[PDB]
């Protein structure tokens, strides 16, 4: 139930504001920035703010922060999906988020701010199927916002039907600093670029632990994914039933369906990392890196950030295998490896200088991070079985699909 | 070719299945 | 004696800064914060004088730069303006249609030039012309 | 090696704080680098940067042995910078400063007037209490130099020494002895300072500093009747900051004194009247005369004059002007309190002025001017100016108006009033350590306290967030409960007061989230008292005592424990330690 | 921009 | 310029006009007050582009309430416009109408409004209901004059799936401001239809839907169990909000569901998975799953029980994300995962944060209270982050034990020679107030307690009131168990508290503990030093009306403060 959509800027100027429902007069948003501030320098920042009984709930895009005034109990959940659903439009229609296109891009967003919320009600979110009513460069809407099928455009044609899967994997990992890994969570992700003629039904179909026990194969590789959340062309009633997948895929690039499930095998990484620092003389960066992987499998761009000291100067490398650069920026050893061969060894001994008076405020235990992405590696087992594209016209479908293994949360506790 | 895995075409469904 | 001078910006930035005070780091941050938010948070008609910790912060800025000072509760106020006056005509003499972008690059010069006419809070040399000489004389030596 | 230009243009061109904090520590891994390389050749590009970066917000802790490096260098380019670096990032609880002093005595005897002028001006900025202590010494054998460019950094630096040394003033005596004959203004400014000082720090170079006083009269008249002047000459006032040194020397010499006073009361005369106030500097100069003459046992005239003078400044519609002639009147408070009194529909006026600091000086000012006969009649206008004040202002008013009723009340009753009013009123604003001083002046107090119990009364059960206020009703219910209510062992007619009332507010006060764990110990302490001072509500607060006693609160938990286990074990010996405790000042 | 201005006008 | 504009904009060439729109809204949007040209504009709206017709609506409804007199020449041009035969051209006009801010305005609408009510294009038929809804909030009199209630309740049972979710969001939009009397609440068949249409409703469409069900009461478990069967697809929602709207339901409906039948095992179990997903969103969305998870975990802690892992705060973790993940594992916290629990709040410790580790000292406090069987090992944690050398370490660590002591001081003697040479020079008043306490209680394991005391009397007239009433309490307390070591020592500190203490409550407990003493010293042993009753520990679960009004608002401002919503809205 938000009042005002507005977008700010970093000095505080108020980019674009579309009020919604009017409720709360348009000059509450010259205290948001000193209440920001007041919040932040006391440590009671929050994405939520509140100017007496006007809430001023927003959050910081790549280059302004959109807050969204209200007044009543409007649920805070529904004013966030709105935000991320107009973030989601904005970058589709602008290929970057500043104030460049701010000032330069009005003519179309107020238009697009008009048209997607009416009294603080969303009615239409996706930036396809909105392409087609607000353009910068108007016929009747397209009959796909009112009909059920708000996802995919009728009357599609093109030359070829090829549509390209993208199994991501994301290894997040929380290893402590005592060496044992914490929280240890992998989350699916298969995004899939549909280019086809028509309105296809998509059946995708994998090698899912519950579809195998329901069909009594609970015997081979079956993925047992925690959470699976389909996309809003997926059905859910059909997933309910007997984890039938049967949705509508839309025209472009557009997450499907993302598993998520806990991970209880080793590390594909293995690090083993040393600090010999002297008391304000010298350290030692004894770092050892094994790679728990599989052989086959190629690790390629491997970056393990190594949290170096912050006030380090003058050091010396003594690396294996990889480039290690020191970014005064970051302030880390950046284990830089172009590709690692799985089952791999890299072995490192940092030296840098330190200065004799010591540092007037404690800094903390950065996380050391692993950045390594190998391809063509499924950790988790799930590969897919079987997609139905099956359209009224008939046609020959050429569906595709690639298995992208990289770094999620994969973090080391240092000591 | 393509960074991160060469794309591999997918099935139609579970044949042995029926 | 002037406890403490600093030139800050109207956007918060400060371009001087030169406390008499031995103040810990942190501390020294914070009373700059809340004298930039007094300041900052302080109409045209408020005497340019505020007495902050017990001390007379004083405000006159003749630019969009202001200009600040700490004198203890024991001296006139008006002094305190005509020191700042006279400071900044010696700064426009010294440097010639002092402006704001000077500053940041010059700020070294200002620097010495406050040196080596208030020391320790308080002046060194009334006169106008003949720290502008000494000040000249110290820059030709290399 | 990095020009400053070009450091400062790539911080202009950083517009994120997060792209700001890298591109800063970007510089700083290039500065530390060449530092541990032993650099000396572009080293002054490095300082510089290193400084801006300390000013722009970043650490410059690794930066503290090159600046000493550069101290003891023989590049004056690298002197200055490194001199810049130790008066900018270098203090006396930096701990780096004792290696300072080799490097400054060294200085001290360079031959060039600029190294040591530099030293001497980096000691006197970052002076500490042992590099003072060894450099005594140099300091005295540069104050006796004929140096007219070293004369008044000499001069500040032993103010300095003297400031954070007050114990070596004595070496200071026999060196500035002879020295008002001084032509140049600088110097004999820096000599006039040093003498003030030297005489704000002890009284026993009055004696001595007081035989100068012809001199310095003299000075002063010749420096008044050479109005032009090429140099020091600013708006028609020539020497202001000489003049405004004089007329301190001045008020601060002879103010208990009639020979001191008297000789510069024909130099105060004339100045009174012949000074130009057209431009700052002359409302400044005669600020400070007129500060001077009320410091000082002045002639009558001169503090007819000083009268006159601060009333035509306070119509002055200038801010500063105002601000001026508030903080003269309230110097000039308890000297000439009866001349003072004229100016009270300005003091009055100046309390619903749009200045902060003109408002807080006005209310200083009538707090300062309230009187044993005008308090009855500020009293109203002290209320409505603390109904109608500023949030910052209003507990100030409180603590003036509640000093000023301790003070010069007329009357025990009308004080007791205007503290209740003041307590109703305040709220959130009562300071609590006024609630001490409160609960000893109702204790003082013991000719009214049923009126002053029921008016507690009356207020408490209204409203109990007021912290100060509750702990007030509190405190007056645990003494005068036995006057607060007469003749309540059992049911009587119906009254304000029934005897259970207080016992639900005592409850209720106890058990409300509105509490700071001191309101609900005096309620506590309220109700244990209650016991012997009240009878009629007996057998009933021991049941509380005992659910209290498992409170959360250690103090109040024991407290609690320590009531239950009176009254269920000691309740003959109850009232035997129930007695009212002794009243003093 | 308002730096480039003067402090004092003179 | 203002003459230009307005010449430019009074103008018969399209091209020109156009350029004048387009700076006037760039002067409006860049902070220019271009009301003043508000009837200057007037004339230039019938215009065949509906590009220069979008902004001249735009600038009227941001123009209205500052200039009402000048609206009333707009009534016309929205009435023609109202039947345009494009729908977007219709859409835009009722939309704007709505949102035009004027009492003399609305009352003209209703017709244009009650026309577009059953307007066969799906757009026309949702922007209808908005401004239905609109001009409710605006004037309700009117808007029940008009007699829409019946026709946005037959939006509901009609086609157009997107025009059934803007009804209803509509109709609960305006119950919500309604006193309740003559609710739009529908029997089971309402909630079948409505569930019908949920399926194939959008992402905004789908809280719309599920919103509905929060209200209804369900009275059989069948119906329930029809409910809960229809909720659980949504739980599969890509939509963080869908998911929690489904959560929500889901909760509202167990109120009625029977833990007797498998169905409440099944919601239990296919819960969890749901709130492993939310605990994954964006950063913003973690406070508000945070809040979700803590307003349902006093409700039903046994679905998150055996879920730990997620709890732990990540390295890139906002501070509002950090703060309530400590909140999340001490309202989770059991002796099953004691351990780990210890190990994430010692890894908490070294952290650069002082409120996150005040925060996480907190924590650490709560969960060693909560369970006993874990005391010896918070106790050894304790005394490590004391002997760590951090001040507010050492405040935290010091406030722990003086709060362990309290509660569990049987087995708390082995630490007082630790706590007796602890770097006491802190002069925080929660730390050394609970040293002088622990002193007082804990005064036999220690035989320096008088010498102690010594270096804490010589500011206690000026240290503190809090302070110097636990200073007394020791010294009593000392002197009634050791009186041979202290006779002195209660004697000076009854002069100091009696005679030169001007506190009313510290000066009446002084005065009272010098008759006690007077009267009777072997009487104080069993008056002072007795054995206090076990101390009720605050609970931190709320009330459970509270928790039931709290249950149905899931995922609004009354969630996240965890207050109810008439005591935040204004």
């Amino acid at each position: 139930s938000a009042s005002a959509v507005y977008v700010l800027d970093l000095k505080g100027k108020v980019l674009i504001c579309r009020n919604y429902r009017g409720d709360v007069d348009m000059s509450e948003v010259e205290h948001f920035m000193p209440i920001l501030m007041e919040k932040e320098e006391e440590g009671m920042l929050s994405p939520i703010l509140a100017h007496g009984g006007v809430r001023f709930m927003w959050i910081k895009h790549n280059n302004l922060y959109l807050v969204a005034t209200s007044k009543k109990n409007a649920c805070v959940s529904l004013v966030f999906s709105f935000l991320y659903k107009v973030v989601q439009v904005f970058s589709e229609y602008f290929k970057e988020l500043e104030e460049e296109s701010i000032r330069d891009n009005f003519v179309i967003i107020y238009e697009l701010l008009d048209e997607l919320m009416d009294f603080g009600y969303p009615q239409t979110t996706d930036s396809k199927i909105l392409q087609e009513y607000i353009t910068q460069e108007a016929p009747r809407p397209p009959a796909t916002v009112t009909n059920a099928v708000s996802w995919r455009s009728e009357g599609i044609k093109y030359r070829k039907n090829e549509v390209f899967l993208d199994v991501i994997e994301a290894v997040n990992l929380l290893v402590s600093a005592n060496g044992n890994v914490l929280r240890s969570e992998i989350v699916g992700s298969i995004k899939m670029r549909v280019f086809l003629s028509g309105m296809p039904e998509l059946r995708l179909g994998l090698n899912d632990k519950v579809l195998f026990d329901n069909t009594g194969r609970g015997k081979s590789k079956s993925v047992e994914l925690e959470d699976v959340k389909f996309h809003q062309c997926v059905r859910l009633s059909r997933f309910e039933n007997d984890r039938t997948i049967s949705f509508i895929p839309p025209d472009g690039e557009f997450e499907l369906m993302s598993y998520r499930l806990n991970t209880h095998v080793k590390p594909l990484i293995w690090i083993e990392s040393v600090i010999e620092k002297h008391s304000h003389s010298r350290i030692e960066y004894m770092v050892k890196a094994k790679s728990q992987f599989k052989r086959r499998s190629t690790a390629n761009n491997v970056e393990i950030h190594i949290p170096v000291p912050n006030d380090a100067d003058s050091p010396k490398f003594k690396t294996t295998v990889g480039s290690v650069k020191w970014v005064p920026e970051n302030s880390e050893i950046v284990w830089s490896v172009k590709s690692f061969p799985g089952g791999k060894e890299y072995l490192m001994r940092a030296h840098f200088g330190l200065p004799s008076v010591e540092a007037e405020d404690k800094e903390g235990k950065p996380p050391i991070s692993v950045k390594f992405e190998i391809p063509y590696f499924t950790t988790s087992g799930i590969q897919v079985r079987y997609l139905k594209i099956i359209e009224k016209s008939g046609y020959q479908a050429l569906p595709w699909v690639r298995y992208i293994t990289q770094n999620g949360d994969y973090q080391l506790r240092t000591q | 070719d393509r960074k991160g895995g060469s794309y591999s075409q997918a099935a139609g469904s579970d044949s042995a299945q029926s | 004696m002037i406890h403490f001078i600093l030139l800050f910006s109207r956007q918060g930035k400060l371009r001087l800064q030169k406390w008499y005070i031995t103040l810990p780091d942190k501390e020294r941050k914070k009373i700059t914060r809340e004298i930039v938010q007094i300041i900052l948070s302080r109409g045209h008609r408020t005497s340019s004088f505020v007495d902050w910790k017990e001390l007379k912060l004083v405000y006159k800025r003749y630019a969009s730069l202001y200009f600040c000072c700490a004198i203890e509760n024991q001296d006139n106020e008006l002094l305190t303006l005509e020191i700042v006056h006279r400071y900044v005509e010696l700064l426009d003499k010294y440097f010639g249609n002092v402006c704001e972008l000077d500053i940041i690059f010059n700020f070294e010069k200002a620097y010495f030039i406050l040196d080596e006419f208030i020391i320790g809070g308080e002046i060194q040399e009334t006169s106008k012309k003949i720290a502008v000489k000494a000040i000249e004389d110290s820059d030709m030596l290399q | 090696p990095i020009r400053l230009r070009e450091l400062i243009r790539t911080i202009r061109t950083a517009r994120t704080q997060a792209e700001e904090r890298e591109m800063i520590q970007k510089e700083c891994a290039a500065i530390r680098s060449s530092f541990r390389e032993e650099d000396n050749t572009y080293r002054c590009r490095n300082v510089a940067k290193l400084l801006y970066m300390h000013m722009l917000g970043y650490p410059a802790h690794f930066g503290q042995l090159e600046c000493l490096k550069l101290i003891a260098s023989q590049k004056f380019t690298d002197k200055r910078i490194g001199y810049l670096g130790a008066m900018l990032l270098l203090d006396e609880r930096q701990d780096v400063h004792l290696l300072m002093t080799n490097c400054i005595k060294n200085d001290l005897n360079h031959s060039t007037q600029f190294v040591q002028g530099l030293a001497l001006c980096t000691l006197g900025c970052m002076g500490s209490s042992e590099m003072c202590r060894d450099l005594a010494g140099e300091v005295e054998k540069l104050l006796k130099t004929s140096n007219s460019y070293l004369r008044k950094k000499a001069a500040l630096c032993a103010v300095h020494v003297i400031r954070k040394v007050p114990e070596l003033m004595e070496m200071f005596l026999p060196a500035t002895k002879n020295l008002l004959n001084e032509k140049n203004h600088g110097v004999l400014h820096t000599s006039v300072v040093l003498l003030t000082e030297m005489c704000e720090r002890s009284p026993d170079m009055l004696a001595h500093f007081r035989k100068l006083v012809p001199q310095l009269v003299r000075i002063l008249k010749n420096l008044i009747m050479s109005g032009y002047s090429p140099e020091h000459d600013v708006s028609g006032i020539s020497d202001p900051f000489l003049q405004v040194r004089i007329l301190r020397l001045l008020r601060i010499l002879g103010r208990n004194d009639d020979d001191s006073s008297e000789a510069m009361n024909d130099i105060l005369a004339q100045v009174a009247t012949n000074t130009e106030t057209s431009k700052n500097v002359g409302n400044a100069i005669l600020y400070e005369t007129v500060l001077t003459i009320m410091d000082i046992k002045s002639e009558s005239g001169l503090r007819v004059l000083a009268i006159n003078i601060l009333g035509r400044f306070l119509l002055n519609n200038d801010k500063n002007i105002r601000y001026v002639a508030l903080t003269s009147l309230l110097k000039t408070v308890q000297t000439d309190h009866n001349a003072v009194q004229r100016h009270r529909s300005t003091i009055v006026d100046c309390l619903k002025d749009l200045d902060v600091s003109i408002k807080r000086r006005a209310m200083e000012l009538s707090f300062a001017l309230v009187n044993g006969n005008n308090i009855r009649g500020m009293m109203k206008e002290l209320l409505y100016f603390l109904d109608s004040c500023e949030p910052e202002f209003k507990a100030d008013c409180a603590s003036g108006i509640f000093l000023a009723a301790e003070k010069y009340a007329p009357s025990k009753r009308w004080h007791i009033d205007t503290i209740m009013r003041v307590l109703t009123t305040a709220g959130s604003y009562v300071r609590d350590d006024a609630v001490p001083n409160l609960i000893q002046l109702i204790t003082n107090s013991v000719e009214m306290h049923a009126y002053t119990v029921q008016r507690l009364y009356k207020a408490i059960l209204g409203d109990y967030s007021q912290q100060p206020l509750v702990q007030v009703a509190a405190w007056c219910i645990g003494e005068y409960g036995d006057l607060l209510v007469s003749g309540q062992c059992e049911e009587e007619e119906p009254i304000q007061v029934t005897e259970d009332e207080v016992l639900d507010i005592l409850e209720s006060v106890l058990i409300s989230n509105m509490s700071t764990s001191v309101t609900r110990g005096y309620a506590l302490t309220a109700i244990m008292k209650l016991s012997t001072r009240f009878t009629c509500t007996v057998n009933r607060i021991k049941k509380v005592v005992s659910i209290y006693g498992s409170s959360i609160d250690v103090e109040l938990q024991q407290r609690a424990v320590e009531y239950n286990a009176l009254f269920k074990k000691y309740d003959h010996m109850r009232s035997a330690l129930l007695e009212r405790m002794p009243v003093m000042e | 921009k308002g730096e480039n201005t003067s402090l004092l006008h003179p | 310029e203002i003459f230009e504009l307005k010449a430019e904009l009074n103008s018969d060439k399209k091209e020109k006009k156009k350029e004048a729109v387009k700076k006037v809204i760039a002067s409006m949007t860049v902070g220019k007050d271009v009301s003043a040209l508000f009837p200057d504009v007037v004339n230039c709206m019938q215009t065949d582009n509906l590009e220069l017709k979008k902004l001249v609506y735009l600038y009227l409804m941001n123009y209205a309430k500052s200039q009402p007199d000048m609206a009333i020449m707009a009534v016309n041009t929205f009435v023609k416009d109202c039947e345009d035969p494009n729908p977007l051209i219709r859409a835009l006009a009722v939309r704007t109408m709505g949102c035009i801010r004027v009492d003399k305005i609305t009352e003209y609408l209703c017709e244009p409004l009650r026309k577009c009510l059953k307007d066969e294009d799906p757009y026309v038929r949702k922007t209808a209901a908005v401004c239905v809804a609109k001009l409710h909030d605006i004037n309700a009199q009117l808007v029940e004059d008009q007699g829409f209630l019946d026709t946005l309740k037959d939006l509901i049972s009609d086609s157009n799936p997107m025009v059934v979710a803007n009804a209803v969001a509509a109709l609960s939009e305006i119950a919500e401001s309604h006193p309740s009397s003559n609710l739009l609440d529908l029997n089971p068949q309402s909630i079948n239809k409505l569930l019908t249409a949920l399926n194939e409703c959008t992402e905004w469409g789908q809280i719309f839907i599920l919103d509905c069900l929060a209200n209804y009461m369900p009275k059989d478990d069948r119906e329930a169990q029809s409910i809960c069967e229809r909720v659980t697809p949504r739980l599969s929602h890509a939509n963080s909000a869908v998911v929690l709207s489904a959560v929500k339901v889901l909760m509202k409906f167990m109120e009625m569901l029977s833990k007797d039948l498998d169905y409440y095992g099944t919601l239990l179990k296919k819960l969890a998975p749901p709130l492993v997903t939310l605990l994954s969103a964006e950063p913003e969305l973690q406070y508000v799953a945070l809040r979700n998870i803590n307003l349902i975990v006093q409700k039903r802690p046994e679905i998150l029980k055996h879920e730990m892992k997620v709890f732990f705060v990540k390295y890139n973790d906002p501070i509002y994300v950090k703060l309530e993940k400590l909140d999340i594992m001490i309202r989770l916290a059991s002796q099953a995962n004691i351990a780990q629990v210890l190990a994430e709040l010692r890894e908490y410790a070294t952290e650069v944060d002082v409120d996150f580790v005040r925060k996480a000292v907190r924590a650490i406090g709560r969960c060693a209270i909560k369970v006993e069987q874990s005391a010896e090992r918070c106790v050894s944690t304790l005394l490590d982050l004391i002997q760590t050398k951090v001040n507010y370490v050492v405040q935290e660590a010091i406030v722990v034990i003086k709060d362990i002591f309290r509660k569990y001081p049987n087995k708390y003697e082995s630490v007082i020679a630790t706590l007796c040479e602890n770097l006491d020079s802190l002069d925080e008043p929660e730390a050394r107030a609970a040293m002088i306490w622990i002193v007082g209680e804990y005064a036999e394991r220690i035989d320096n307690a008088d010498e102690l005391l010594e270096s804490f009397l010589e500011g206690f007239h000026d240290k503190s009131t809090q302070v110097q009433l636990q200073l007394l309490t020791a010294i009593v307390k000392l002197f009634l168990k050791k009186p041979t070591e202290t006779q002195e020592l209660v004697q000076q500190v009854l002069s100091l508290a009696t005679q030169d203490s001007d506190n009313p409550d510290l000066r009446d407990r002084g005065y009272i503990y010098w008759r006690l003493l007077s009267t009777d010293p072997v009487a104080a042993k069993e008056v002072v030093l007795a054995e206090k009753p076990l101390i009720s520990e605050e609970t931190d679960l709320i009330e459970p009306t509270l928790l039931d009004e709290l249950i149905c608002y899931i995922g609004t401002l009354a969630s996240v403060y965890h207050k109810p919503p008439s005591a935040f809205v204004e």
